[PDB]
């Protein structure tokens, strides 16, 4: 490996005492930085990320109801399921 | 309203530990590559190779064609090289 | 000097060995490091009872007398218009005849200064110097806030806004950010009259909007718009709350405090013309500020630790658990902004340093008071986070300001910790090493943005030996 | 360790005022420093 950067070395000679190329340094620490950042931030998006669960409204599509005196026998059951179950309009939640 | 049952452990020392621990480790890996860089600097700053590459190069050949003395000889050679910093200050100096 | 006599050493190496830029990196022989000529309980309860009780005194009689050299120059300019007050107050009271005389009774303009003395002044003054226990304490502290009533001005404004964010709350931090805190030492006399007349405007507004008659108060109204953001009297302030006004009694009663103690110590083709008469006043401004000749002064470091403490805020909210969409997306933005203003520092410029600031304070202000309360809950009703991190990054503003004011001065190079070798600044120095990648970034961007011919590894080898050395 | 010190300082310093040339002949005496443990020891020796 040491040897490939002296050959690399002797083929572009650099003048002597000279600013580094801005282009190179840019790319490079560029590069570094945004991957030191990444590591640093990712992390966080990710756990985020996964604990993104939305509400969903669920709504009783049955609703059953009995009277029972003692241990005997119903006396009363009714049971409601999709047209007697009313959503809340916004008008009737202004009501209430 | 309902979510999906996907809380399972939530933050809180929940997963913030992990993510701790992650970026921990990898801060610490990658202070590798800053930390004690300058221990290993007798080993890579090297001016000219030309007669270790020589060495090691012979090795392999004297080592392929079975005439194993020499090949004892010649690594005994390069640990001694490696074993002496002045030696090789005085073994890598740029030829003239 | 340092650099006459580095020059000078390394002539004497070129002088003695006379007896590619990797070649000139790869030179190096013994003969450099040669030696260049040189080159029974009841006691100790009480003892101890005692000890305390002399600590605490002496903490806080400390306390005491650092608040006091705070206020050293006021103090001493306060002493010294008394005594000429009661030495002027006498003639002015028989008659008024002359002004010469009356001043000149005991090097024009004097700093300090010493003359005859009138024992009714020390009188008082040792009067008051004779009760220390508590109310020495109390006058320096109020001594201090009066000296500083300019800041005590910015302060009430910003906590004003902090609370009740609304665009009629809003407009005036951003003069404060934008306008007072860049014009010269003092701002000037409109900006005070400005900040007067517009917080008698507000507080006037809102009362009259307070009324019940108007059409957005309807008890139905104010009840189903209860916690949305944006409602539109919410947003422009005017929205009526039991408690309607919030820090402007204060606000005001602090302006006109401030006035009155300067007032009492110092100086108080159509569309063509119209912009050449509007711009030109700007651009004067802006130029005035650019070139001057200001005292310099480095506060880098302060400012770096406010945005530390800033992310640390951040990370707090998101712990605190929507609103996380918008923490992650300032925490970006805050690394961007750090690693943009470590580049200003490094580069030395003046003027970049001004317009950054101004994109700043605008963009911050337009995303925490608008697009936040957009996406989320309204910013005051909770997130004492979001109030506590805006304050934080104010005072970042502060400095910068301050800052920009100054003027960079030269020789800035060299970590802060190393300028002197105590135990305590090893103490600090191992701990900031111990932080996790800020020694990376640290030398990774130093790399960048100074000019240099060594790469990036021999630049890393260079930082590495310098701290071991450390 | 009062010399290496001092040369380290003095590379930030030259670093600093743009003379680059004696950047790199001070980094180059460092990294020969760093290079040779003998002349390390020479150098650290406790001055008298
Ligand atoms: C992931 C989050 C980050 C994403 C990337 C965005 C943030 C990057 C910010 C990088 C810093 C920007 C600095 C902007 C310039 C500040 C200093 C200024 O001086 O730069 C000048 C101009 O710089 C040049 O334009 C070079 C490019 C500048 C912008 C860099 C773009 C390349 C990306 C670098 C940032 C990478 C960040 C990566 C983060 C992950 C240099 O000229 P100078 O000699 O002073 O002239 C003096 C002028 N005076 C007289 C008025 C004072
Ligand atoms: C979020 C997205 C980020 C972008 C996508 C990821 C990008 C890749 C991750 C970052 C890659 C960093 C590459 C660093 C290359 C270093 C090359 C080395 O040679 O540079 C030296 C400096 O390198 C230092 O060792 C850097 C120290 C830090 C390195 C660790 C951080 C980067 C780890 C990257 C891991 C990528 C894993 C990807 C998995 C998919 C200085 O150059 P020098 O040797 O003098 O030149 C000799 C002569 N030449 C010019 C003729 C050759
Ligand atoms: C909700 C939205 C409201 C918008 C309101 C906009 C208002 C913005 C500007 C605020 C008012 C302008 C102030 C600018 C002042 C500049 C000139 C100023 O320096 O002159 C001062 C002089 O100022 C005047 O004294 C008072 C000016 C009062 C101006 C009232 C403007 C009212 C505007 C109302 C707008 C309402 C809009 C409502 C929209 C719904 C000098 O004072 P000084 O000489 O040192 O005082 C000495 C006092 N003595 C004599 C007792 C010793
Ligand atoms: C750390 C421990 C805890 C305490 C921390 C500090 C707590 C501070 C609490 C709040 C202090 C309020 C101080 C109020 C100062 C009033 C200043 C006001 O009087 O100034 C005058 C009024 O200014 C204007 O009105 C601006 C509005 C200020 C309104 C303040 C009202 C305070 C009322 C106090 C009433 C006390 C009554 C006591 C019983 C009679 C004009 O100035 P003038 O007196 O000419 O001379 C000024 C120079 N002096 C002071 C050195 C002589
Ligand atoms: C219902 C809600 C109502 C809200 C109403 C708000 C009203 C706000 C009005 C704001 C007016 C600002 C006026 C600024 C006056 C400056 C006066 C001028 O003189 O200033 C000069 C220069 O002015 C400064 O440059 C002011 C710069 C202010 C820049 C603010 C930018 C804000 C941008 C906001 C963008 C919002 C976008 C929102 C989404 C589209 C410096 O002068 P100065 O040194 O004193 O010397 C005065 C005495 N002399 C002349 C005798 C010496
Ligand atoms: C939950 C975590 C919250 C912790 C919050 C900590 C945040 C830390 C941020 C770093 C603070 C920086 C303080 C900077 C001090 C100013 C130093 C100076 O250089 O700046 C001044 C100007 O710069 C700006 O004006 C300063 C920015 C405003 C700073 C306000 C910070 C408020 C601190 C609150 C302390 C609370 C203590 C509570 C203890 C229990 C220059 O002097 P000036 O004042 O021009 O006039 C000279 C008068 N002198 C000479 C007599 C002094
Ligand atoms: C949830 C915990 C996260 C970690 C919290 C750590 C808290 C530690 C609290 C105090 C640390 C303060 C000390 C560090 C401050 C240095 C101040 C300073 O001087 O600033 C620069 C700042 O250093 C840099 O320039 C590099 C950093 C700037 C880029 C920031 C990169 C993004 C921020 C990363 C934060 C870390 C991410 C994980 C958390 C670990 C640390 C917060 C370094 O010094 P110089 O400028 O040489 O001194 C000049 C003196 N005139």
């Amino acid at each position: 490996i040491i040897k490939c950067s002296r050959e690399t070395e002797k083929k572009y000679p650099q003048p002597k005492g000279q600013k580094k190329k801005k282009i190179v340094k840019y790319g490079m620490g560029g590069l570094i930085i945004l991957f030191l950042i990444a590591i640093i931030w990712f992390p966080l998006l990710f756990m985020s990320l996964i604990r993104s669960v939305v509400g969903v409204v669920n709504q009783p599509i049955d609703v059953t109801v009995t009277l029972k005196l003692g241990g005997y026998e119903p006396l009363f059951t009714m049971s409601a399921q999709q047209p007697s179950i009313v959503p809340f309009t916004p008008q009737a939640y202004e009501e209430l | 309203k309902v979510s999906p049952p996907s809380l399972g452990f939530l933050a809180g020392y929940g997963i913030v530990g992990l993510y701790v621990s992650i970026v921990l480790v990898v801060g610490k890996f990658v202070r590798g590559f800053f930390s004690e860089i300058s221990h290993s600097i007798m080993f890579e700053e090297l001016p000219c190779v030309d007669r270790i590459l020589k060495l090691c190069q012979d090795i392999f050949l004297v080592r392929e064609t079975r005439e194993l003395e020499l090949e004892e000889e010649l690594y005994a050679k390069l640990i001694f090289l490696y074993r002496s910093p002045e030696t090789m200050i005085k073994w890598t100096r740029e030829r003239e | 000097r340092q650099m006459k006599r580095i020059r000078a050493k390394q002539e004497k190496y070129r002088q003695s060995q006379a007896s590619d830029h990797a070649t000139v990196i790869h030179s190096g022989d013994y003969f450099l490091f040669e030696s260049d000529s040189e080159e029974h309980m009841m006691q100790r309860v009480l003892s101890t009872m005692q000890f305390l009780w002399v600590l605490g005194q002496a903490t806080v009689d400390g306390l005491t007398r650092w608040l006091r050299a705070f206020t050293k120059h006021h103090r001493t300019m306060s002493d010294v218009l008394c005594a000429e007050r009661y030495l002027l107050t006498q003639e002015l009271l028989r008659v008024g005849e002359v002004r010469r005389g009356v001043l000149d009774q005991l090097a024009s303009e004097l700093l300090l200064d010493r003359r005859l003395h009138i024992p009714e002044l020390e009188e008082a003054e040792r009067f008051e110097a004779q009760q220390g226990r508590t109310l020495r304490l109390l006058r320096a502290g109020y001594q201090c806030v009066a000296a500083h009533s300019e800041l005590l001005c910015y302060f009430i404004i910003i906590l004003n806004h902090m609370v009740t964010a609304s665009a009629a709350s809003l407009v005036l931090p951003v003069l404060v950010f934008l306008w007072a805190m860049l014009t010269i030492p003092r701002p000037s006399k409109r900006f005070w009259m400005t900040a007067i007349v517009f917080t008698e405007v507000m507080v006037v507004t809102k009362y009259l909007f307070q009324f019940g008659f108007f059409p957005w108060n309807s008890y139905v109204v104010l009840r189903r718009y209860e916690n949305k953001p944006y409602f539109p009297p919410r947003i422009l302030g005017l929205e009526k709350t039991d408690s309607y006004i919030k820090y402007d009694l204060v606000q005001l009663m602090a302006l006109f405090f401030h006035r009155s103690q300067l007032l009492c110590y110092g100086l108080w083709f159509c569309v063509s013309l119209a912009q050449s008469f509007y711009q030109p006043l700007q651009r004067f401004f802006h130029d005035i500020l650019h070139t001057k000749y200001r005292a310099a002064t480095d506060v880098y470091a302060l400012m770096f630790l406010a945005d530390i403490v800033d992310i640390i805020i951040i990370i707090f909210g998101f712990w605190a658990f929507q609103v996380p969409q918008a923490f992650l997306f300032m925490l970006l933005v805050q690394f961007g902004t750090m690693v943009i203003d470590r580049a200003l520092y490094l580069r030395k410029t003046v003027l970049g340093k001004l317009a950054f600031q101004v994109v700043l304070v605008v963009a911050i202000h337009i995303w925490m008071f608008f697009i936040l309360p957009a996406v989320t809950e309204r910013m005051f009703s909770q997130n004492a986070v979001a109030q506590l991190w805006y304050f934080v990054k104010c005072i970042y503003f502060a400095l910068s300001a301050y800052q920009i004011r100054c003027g960079y001065p030269t020789r800035i190079l060299g970590n802060f910790l190393t300028k002197k070798y105590n135990h305590l600044n090893l103490f600090l120095f191992q701990g900031f090493r111990l932080v996790p990648f800020l020694v990376e970034l640290r030398a990774v961007m130093d790399w960048v943005w100074t000019d240099t011919t060594l790469s990036l590894s021999n630049w890393m080898c260079v930082e590495d030996i310098y701290a071991n050395i450390f």
